[PDB]
């Protein structure tokens, strides 16, 4: 197995990671945007059945990008938030992040650490809206030298291959 | 049971004078004689033919509420088949694309050529002691399918028109983007797949119709994103003239311009690639359609697209009241990887689940159909009204019957054509019928 | 197609005799009818004059499933609109309460004024050329709004009779809590909202007809919830006398009393205050009416509320087998801070979502939807026997068509009423059969 | 409403040639048809005689879409009723199983006693002055119930042939599993309930016609699971002889032996228990009943069983493309504790939810349930023809219709007598028309 | 940020929570009743839509109350629920407590902590009803002499404006 | 209350069942299996209602085996899986475990740990097919002296009592 962290770091990555999420939780997008790194990553792709050949020699039917988004591209989603011209999110909506099965290994890059969790996004809008997103996610961590974290890079799988919501307006 | 005779879909449309029921994004009588009708007779689009290159390469796809496998012959041709077996209708392929020698049914075991023969049927001579004929039993096929500079349309009827007398003039827009260079078009990495809970004739009126909403409903994204050169501001700003082309169904817009400048949504390296072609696509096809780079396209039912953005959009009802996104991007086979990794890139951050345009699109046709539940908000007239009037023929080149941009010509014509598709058993009488409403239109 | 021909309501109802058949539950059919032609015409409540107190505000609601927006206008009156722009039926406004200038459409940006009027359509001379008429596209006003002290009901209709005509003699027993003192009454703290599996018509006839249920259904509420003086026990166990009105659809019930005592459930807080303003409350109304603290009224076809513990509910149906609870806290508006905050907290503490009594009512409702589904239980009789044959006429002062507070006088005048508004055109013809059952029920 | 004037039944059904339609599974009409004449008239399996041992004890059931409530008198007979009260239908038990007195309706209190008799109404002499007869109030009975060997089944009808009647031949079959010892048989812990969402007539089918899906469906259950002796290898590859009978809708078929061996799934100790009692077995029914010990078997419409795995299943349909299933574990009433425990831990292990051979049946309904939705997939013919023709009456002691197990008679008899059902209205017409076709298919 | 606990006290509150899950679960209502404080507020409000304008403001519409309840009434919900005639809850409802992203900070107060947790709560009825309430809860801890925990507070957030179940008959 | 682990030993054990979640996850099934020990009981038995005189007496009606498996048992249904002639699981299900509110309990039996959990598990099958299981979960594991731990029991509650996904072709 990989050399693991010890219990205090693994303590203050998950408290990291819970802020993050209630910050995105409270609508606070400036401090959210003020908490990642420089050279974020913030990937997505889709998911497609294959044969059973296929799967068997390791092949896959063709995947896109649903996001590819650096931190100027993410600041451009929030600006566009911040107009009140985005008839997608008004009224906005309501979501709840709950992140499990915290699992933190190292990276032979110095102070660089290497996150999955699994997730579920509840995401509720106006008039009895409901829409559930399950799934797993691989993050990056960078400790800098303040004893504070930023977030370098986010990697986000969604398990359904017919997407059944008609916009995904909220950032995972 | 459905019985259309207590049906009368003329008195819930008005062309002459441009207004509509809201009923008909509702009623499920109206869906259930739609499938009949609509898609059970006109060509619907079923793949790229770069998706199946090879022999024995297939794709599984869907022409209306049924699922259909497109699968590429052993001779170079190319064959449709229902996907469903003949025994207890199981369905006999699952997967998305690949290559196949067989489809083998995994209910009882009966399996099926490329073809579409029935080459296996497990202990025949004691199961079948009088003999089964396996010429009969053959998989269910498509009777018509054809091709068109790389895009395979379907039908299920025989007595309809062939492609391109039913393309008809759509065709001369449609070469603007299938035919910009030398060895075609071809599909970049998978499709994007959801669902919006909304009827499917309002993406197509949008698409057929509509570049108006562009001015209101997409405000905040031209104020937020607008490294090589885009274009300055959006079109409508700067341009001379408009154009915006319905007959038959078929929509097309877009603006005039000067020089090869895309919409601002596009990114540098896409750009830079147009002005770079832009000499080869002028040798081809000429001034106007080389430099129409923005503006919407649709052709009747369910066939999106737009040309800067290199998109394109494909409409499956669910029901009558929701529908099922395709997406592809499509670019030019004789680019580089990097532009095509750019091409990729700009198609799936613009106009995807969480593309900055789809957004706002899919937010107002939800709420359009939620509110289309009570009795007084599915009964009150609306205005299609704008620009009507005003049609004419150019005689610059441009074919069909013309307006300015910011009119609803198409979409009238579009709910002329699903009226009168609806009310009418044979083609010729549709034929017949949208010939008498053309003459009117211009009288 | 929904075609009424082969309907026939009266086969569903014997009111004479007191059976009823379960189907009118389920049939969707049914709801459609409902939907056009009781909603369609019959007086609606939309919301109480205290929560749009200043020119431009406005409020969110439903008549029947239809979205309505009330709005004050800027001479004091009161306008109410269909919730839907005249360009493809967008929702123009999306937030519950507030003030506002001008009513905007989101998708292209048509722009009305709080009075519907018409006033900003983008681009009108390009989009335009021939001339658009602004004032045939103006909002869809509801025809007929009127206020009845505090209280606002809209009618889509106007061949029907008057609020005052229409209310008849449920005013008398209206009054009783709307018109306990000086300066009115007022809503306190918010809206509860939410959903019950079953039709709509359930809690009517509960809270037309029902005080029965309150033995066996909240005997557990009884036991445990029964610090200033609350009443001793509930009031049905010492009661002298008992009466129960029903007539047109209207009921209300109640058990006469000696002392101004609300029911068990109900805050020290309130009890005290209800003692203190007995005095004003007896000079303004009477004996009666002064003492009447306690008991049941519902106003057809969704207007319900209840006496001592100042909680009003509105009914909205979704489908045949749903519907949406709509809960209010009134109080008078010449309390105190505290008094009211008691009666907030009362309230919802006995009538919410959790409240101890609502629970019951719910869940049974809930029991008998999902029974429903098969095909023999929803074709055998039940029984609406109670009290039959006892109708009397008061003359004490107590005005309509009476009876002890256990019967279903008031239920079978319900079910009479919805069955006579389904099977006929004008409200001319409903008033006639209301008369002649009247006449019949005496003799 | 629905009317089934205009529905045409026949034309969707072709028994001589073999040929269906599968519409039939998908129309809601027809689905309401069925509910109407097929579960309303037909006998259906209510439970079992060792699950109400004592008087008073009950079960909670269905007979089709309806709730039903079956209870053990106090002279030792058995009784059911619609569970459903005679005032505003509320539900009068909840329960699954238990011991009771009465029942107590939670709304109002009216309470019944276990022979459906209304003993109290909550203030009578105060609520119903003119006086209510108890007598015409009572609770729904079923007015048919009989026992056959432990196995009760009810009946709406009255018109109806008796049970043994209805039958027929299919009580020679089913003694081979009731009637194997002295002591009848019992139940073993508890019931399974899932739901599938599919039609039921796809499993109904499968068990009365289809052991050929075993071949390649269950070739992977075949390959992994084939510590006392159990079978070498599956029956079919062994066999020397084999039979199914399809008679009147109901169907049965096996492979004949020579020893008694059950399939290759069951436990050791099952094989053992079989193996010791073989002799007993032999002594009351014969030598073919008792070395039959593995096949399928199913009573019309929802009685569905296996014999060697001792398996017992009933089918509840939840709408045209829904079904509910209960499974049951069903063992010898004489034999030991841990022999229960083997049959316990056997029959939930094979055909369980998660069991290895209905994880495949399960998800081909679902499958073919979810490709009918279009309107091509639904409107295309199939193939009945297995086994067409080649049918005769044996002379060595087995009663009935016959013919090779690897065929299809069962179902095409099966899809008859529903069409029959369908388009008649008294059972005299089924007979007759059920006798004409039962006389053309020998000739 | 607040001065944070460190891990032991953490680790404890976390399983005092859970503990108070699982009694909830397991039908236990008088334990968990003597797991509560004497001053304990357990309130819960709607949720509701505001126009942009009011958002920027920091203006709302009103709201009111769905839970306010001191010690006494959740006895008196108790003792109804004890009796057997509460026919809501008969069959009693089968519910799950599934708590994450747990922090907690300290309070000015002496032994005294806040917590903060995400929550989703399972309530599955008789044959084939289930529920999902996913939302917030703002919870309030002290600590005694004798090493055990009570809870002072507990503000519950419920993320739908139009609630989908006909009652809530359990407590969060 | 009973003698509860350490910090360290919980985040052993809640590690360790993480670890197999996402191999669950991950489609390693011989490496689950091998996370496995010998003398596994994988047990899962039916949900009824009862009357209000049954509950209170503590009487309940008849139930069943769901899962009733050894080790050979999971290690025979593993082996049908890779043989890809299992229909129903072809294409493979998509599934995500969800784990919280673990509670770990020492035993009078040495070196052998107690665990009761909250369990999520979401299954997407192809194309829009979506199911959730709720419910709880007492495992029992096993140290050996290789620093390594082995799952020695599993018994799973699910809290439908009519369950509603057609079969439970994916293991909990």
């Amino acid at each position: 197995m990989s050399a693991q962290v010890s219990l205090e770091l693994h303590h203050r990555i998950s408290q990291f990671l819970f802020h993050e999420a209630s910050l995105l939780d409270d609508w606070k997008f400036r401090d959210w945007l003020a908490q990642l790194d420089e050279e974020i990553r913030y990937t997505m792709r889709t998911t497609v059945n294959a044969q059973t050949r296929d799967r068997r020699k390791g092949v896959q039917p063709p995947t896109t990008w649903i996001f590819n988004d650096t931190k100027d591209q993410l600041e451009r989603r929030i600006a566009r938030l911040e107009t009140g011209m985005a008839w997608a999110e008004e009224p906005p909506s309501r979501t709840r992040h709950l992140i499990s099965n915290c699992q933190i290994s190292e990276t032979d890059i110095p102070n660089v650490f290497a996150v999955r969790v699994n997730y579920l996004l509840y995401r509720a809008q106006k008039e009895r809206d409901e829409t559930f997103y399950v799934g797993t996610r691989f993050d990056k961590v960078r400790r800098l030298e303040d004893d504070n974290w930023r977030l370098l890079e986010r990697d986000i799988v969604l398990d359904q291959a017919v997407i059944t919501s008609h916009n995904l307006s909220v950032l995972f | 049971m459905t019985t259309p005779s207590d049906l009368n879909i003329y008195q819930l449309i008005d062309t002459q004078n441009g207004r509509v029921t809201p009923r008909i994004y509702t009623d499920p009588d109206i869906y259930q004689l739609e499938l009949e009708r609509i898609f059970g007779r006109c060509w619907l689009f079923l793949a790229h033919e770069s998706q199946i290159p090879k022999p024995g390469d297939f794709f599984n796809t869907y022409m209306g509420e049924d699922a259909v496998v497109v699968v590429r012959q052993k001779d170079g041709s190319i064959k449709a088949f229902l996907n469903q077996c003949r025994h207890r209708a199981m369905r006999v392929s699952y997967a998305d694309c690949g290559n196949t020698r067989a489809f083998t049914c995994p209910y009882h075991g009966w399996s099926y050529g490329i073809n579409g023969e029935l080459i296996d049927v497990p202990l025949e001579p004691r199961a079948y002691p009088q003999g089964l004929c396996k010429s009969h039993w053959g998989l269910n096929e498509v009777p018509c399918v054809e091709s068109y500079k790389g895009l395979i349309f379907g039908n299920w009827d025989t007595s309809a028109p062939g492609l391109r007398d039913y393309l008809g003039d759509i065709a001369w827009y449609l070469d603007g983007m299938l035919d910009r260079r030398e060895g075609g078009t071809e599909i970049v990495g998978g499709v994007q797949k959801w669902v919006i809970n909304c009827n499917w004739k309002f993406p197509a009126e949008q698409f057929a119709s509509d570049q108006y909403h562009a001015l209101f409903s997409h405000a905040s994204a031209v104020q937020v994103l607008g490294g090589d050169g885009q274009t300055a501001r959006p079109v409508w700003e700067t341009a001379k003239d408009a154009l915006q082309f319905g007959q038959d169904g078929h929509g097309s817009g877009f603006f005039f311009t000067e020089k090869p400048d895309a919409n601002v949504w596009v990114d540098g390296a896409v750009s830079s690639y147009y002005r770079e072609t832009y000499a080869e696509a002028e040798q081809r096809l000429g001034e106007v359609r080389a430099l129409r780079l923005a503006g919407h396209n649709n052709i009747f039912p369910t066939l999106s697209w737009l040309n800067g953005t290199a998109t394109l959009r494909v409409w499956h009802p669910r029901g009558p009241d929701q529908v099922e996104v395709w997406a592809f991007c499509i670019t030019d086979k004789a680019a580089s990887d990097e532009v095509k990794a750019a091409f990729e890139n700009s198609a799936t951050r613009a106009f995807g689940p969480a593309g900055f345009l789809e957004q706002d699109d899919s937010e107002n046709w939800c709420e359009i159909q939620k509110l289309l539940k009570g009795h007084r908000a599915r009964n009150s007239k609306l205005c299609l009204e704008m620009g009507l009037g005003q049609e004419k023929r150019r005689d610059d080149g441009i074919p069909g019957i013309t307006n300015y941009i910011f009119s609803e010509t198409a979409a009238r014509g579009m709910y002329q054509r699903w009226a009168d598709l609806l009310s009418s058993e044979s083609w010729q009488e549709v034929l017949d019928k949208t010939a008498a409403y053309q003459q009117e239109v211009m009288k």
